[PDB]
């Protein structure tokens, strides 16, 4: 069973709505979790035009109801100090359903 | 894009999700960003434009060809075409009110429909023509 | 797509179904969305149109030029040919009812015949010009 | 062999034909099945203008001849309250044919 | 070694040839073979205009001499009841040649 | 795809495996639908055309441009060359009898010749014109 | 790419973080080479240019038809249009200084704009023609 | 060590020029070999117009030096009475060098 | 692929290796098949053509555009041109005879030259009309 | 736990920009770290005109802050001797946080 | 290719490494194959040409579209436009000595410039029209 | 640790420069080294208008420093007899640094 040591600083951003349909995000902060980042096989990603930096983290949290304020849903990002870790999904990783495996990118331009 | 793309696509997101028809047949899901939550399924989505630059000497404008595309998770796609067809009786000879300049005429040009992915859902994009005065 | 297109595929299918050859040789296999089960596999498809906006100062029509594919599971296609055989001799020169406006000239253009998939189903593609009249 | 514990209102929807030869779907419930839910590596994926987040959820059911009702077909959907499982096809898991792989998606929109 | 337990209704086509090149097959039984059915990791597929939900189904039979009815060629499909199984390819899964891997997709168009 | 190719792909399969040459230099390996065993592997094959709908008023007609591929298993392919000799003496300018309408000329179009796969296979595609008349 | 390209590059970036708008509505995030660090999101590139040589017998010229994309991380990209509408803004019609020749017209040409990954970022290309004299 | 009990007719062609540049091929047979044959994971595969059946069927005989006769280059095939393995590659499985890899696709037509 | 198909690239294979010049800097490696063994490396290869159907009433003739390549490991391709070079010396205004028909002019058409694969290898593709009268 | 052998040269570019936007690279010497360096499976890669001989090479270093002088980010790179090794990406390799995964080239035009 | 091709890449490498600026600006570093030890990073390489077989009745000639890129490994690609203003300041009107024949005019076409790969190499292609008469 | 068996020609070739930049192949011979040669999954590829066949050849041999002449550079290639094994990349493949990883291909025409 994981052995939780991280402080991972949940973020949700509320969305204003702009005036041609696409919201603005604000990523204003939620409660903190506690979690393990597990790192996958990492190598840098061509974005845009920015040679971006990628690791996948599998990332495990403790588990809530689906509406409830402790879910990370995959509309949000993890961020410990500095480093916004996104969300890809969330999967209920235990099959009692005590803990959630999420999955990341830290995504740095490099 | 050109000047008048920021209040363009603002504008032609007013006159959607204010017609009466695909208000009773989308819904709100009219939008460029889309909402996170459960998918509702029979959205349509108003972002990529781009420009054919028709300008001038004294002045310049724009030629937006924007693209309204209708996405529809229904089973056949006669549910999205009247939503298209909503989109298109919104659209034609709109004459609206823009923040930077105005525009001239939004006429209709090439509109496709397929199957986007697994031919689960299904995409009716529709090109129009905003030619735009700055 | 434009405003008839809700109509046009609704009367489309209804002029397939309806024709004494292609019942004998298809059956009831014209569909657009699929019903799921066996998949039978001598069946045809009628959903991709799209529009080449021939409209009016007063008045507005547009160019539908819908795909109609045929597909076969059999070994050979020339039983694929008699069946895309009997949709050309049901549409070309139709002159049926809409809802929305009515058609004036339905015509026909390229008709493509190939192997999609491992060269075991063989589409055979059939574009109509249906010149509607909003 | 597999422990069950989610309660899945199985749903499969009745095809109401329109004029043009597309079916209209209602998705009305069917009875509910017992089921384990395992996941397996889930990432977002690009959908049509949308970032669908999808993990693959290999769902465990009991079995039934093919023409049953306790059958999840490939056209039916699971639902666990408002988390919608489609139903990539049905495979037919144990040896001695007790029990039914699924195969899911659980696209939320992100 | 396999155990054997579905009753599988061996298929093969009697080719009708047409005036145009093109066979025409009929899809007349054959005598039934004993056989094992292993499921693969199943997910749908695009067809052509259907979303075809496939699983990759290892069926292991007994073997023959490659001239003898027993064998199935991948000309021929399975079929158990209205379960339509086709073959990709027989492959003589043992060492000593007692028993073939055939190799199939079960695509219903769900 | 038209009326008349139900009859087209029969009658140019019926022309072929009679000709002298070709039943000499590939066989009985023509057909449509492969039949299986051992792939012989000189095999040509008659399926795909395409419409070019040059059609009336009164009446109507249809530009069949239907491809014939020579593959062959030969290290070289000179030997595919002669059979596609073979095809192509065989056809333009043939004259032959339809079982719907009849045509009126079988010209000569492009004829590309490749490898296809791991340079082991080498496909001659033999694109002929066929005007019929419905 | 040819004598001026070292020249024009260098000159269209000083223009560039010397407006006031797009320097509240974008930053410092105005570049060719990316500073890494935390990548801001809302950034704007100007790297990609090409040349259309237009020339002479006594002296020779350029027509550089240079690229600045528009990257957004916002939800939806209406932010985008205003910072690559404060683009547009600040180049048709420049007038600037070279040092290697001089440009005679700084023109606007089409301007893109899509979704380039997973549907996160948004791209808004904008070509301006750069004739210039060497 | 491998267990051989198929015997496989080798077979080379001898490639008599035609005046284009192009070889033609006899596959005259070549002393036969004693061999394993091995499958893989065999589907279907499109060819031309012909929707090929292939496995993979790794086959190991005995070594010997290059400039031998026993040595299946990937120029031959074998044939084991109707049914032809085409060589891709030999490759030496052993350590101490007694036997060889072949790699074989046996393409029936199906 | 036309009936002179099967003459021209046996007469186009004996014109070459017996040009002095290009035995001397290929060798014996010009074919269609390749010869296996430890492949050399610094061959030529004369496969391609296809066809343009120029042809008649009274009579019918073909356009081979058929395509020699080149191909050379060495680390530079200044060896690969010269053996082309020796190629085009070889072949514009040949004058050669057929076995089927004659040809009436072997002119040249493009030629391009890139690196096929890893950039190690290096191709040099030679179309040359052959304008044939079966 | 990795057993550190190898002495890296840590480089990181001071970035001088021109006036264009671009910066100009320096690639002075930064303090020296100890690694392993645990070699992928290598082959060549095609370059822009040049046949890149690369090979992935996970190199293990410890942990700092992120902002520490210690820690590799990815815009710089080692260098032993004439070997430069690009970074692609860092990952905390380890549970509790003392080891660092980087991952490397070796890019050798070859 | 054409007989020129041998001495024409020849000719325009020795025109390179021999102008003095493009010698402070890249060094040794033009070449066609790449000398193997540490890949310097800021090269150029000229080997693509095509031939567009500008002939005569009496001779024969060629138009070699050479393509010359500049490779640049730095941060920025204004490094790699100096260098290759440097390229095309030393090549168009070049009137050299070739070994086959001579060239009749060196003119400039469409020069390109990218990132390659992983947006960390920025490819420059330059393409130069070269009127060679045999 | 590998045991070393084989015998393979070490082969560098010299570059003389031609007039327009590309470099003219000798291919002169190098001192022998001993190395073990293990395959991989082979299969014949697609040249240029040749079918290659191709297979991955892990050859092992033993170490020295870059500017010796005993290290296979990637710009060389083995010979053993009349089979020219590429090199695509040098990779270390001990952990306290002994021996090398490079890679083979082995394109026989066939």
């Amino acid at each position: 069973r994981p052995r939780l040591n991280r402080l991972l600083v949940l973020e949700e951003a509320v969305r204003v709505a702009d005036g041609a349909g696409g919201h603005r995000l604000d990523w204003q902060a939620k409660g903190e979790v506690w979690a393990e980042v597990t790192a996958g096989s990492g190598s840098e990603r061509a974005g845009e035009f920015v040679t971006l930096a990628s690791v996948p983290f599998t990332i495990v949290v403790r588990a809530a109801p689906v509406g409830a304020a402790r879910r990370p849903r995959p509309e949000q990002r993890f961020r410990e100090g500095a480093r916004i870790f996104r969300i890809l999904a969330v999967a209920e990783r235990d099959r009692e359903g005590h803990y959630l495996s999420c999955f990341a990118r830290e995504e740095v331009v490099a | 894009s050109y000047a008048v793309a920021g209040a363009l696509q603002a504008a032609v997101y007013q006159q959607l999700r204010a017609d009466a028809v695909l208000a009773a047949l989308v819904g709100t899901a009219v939008y460029d960003a889309v909402p996170p939550g459960p998918l509702a399924g029979t959205y349509v989505s108003l972002g990529p434009e781009d420009v054919a630059d028709a300008s001038d000497k004294t002045g310049a404008g724009a030629v937006h060809d924007f693209v309204i595309s209708v996405i529809t998770d229904a089973a056949g796609f006669a549910t999205a075409k009247a939503a298209a067809a909503a989109v298109s009786d919104a659209l034609v000879g709109a004459d609206l009110v823009l923040s930077r300049g105005r525009l001239v005429g939004l006429w209709f040009l090439r509109a496709k429909a397929r199957r986007v992915e697994k031919a689960d859902m299904r995409r009716i994009d529709l090109v129009f023509r905003a030619r735009v005065e700055g």
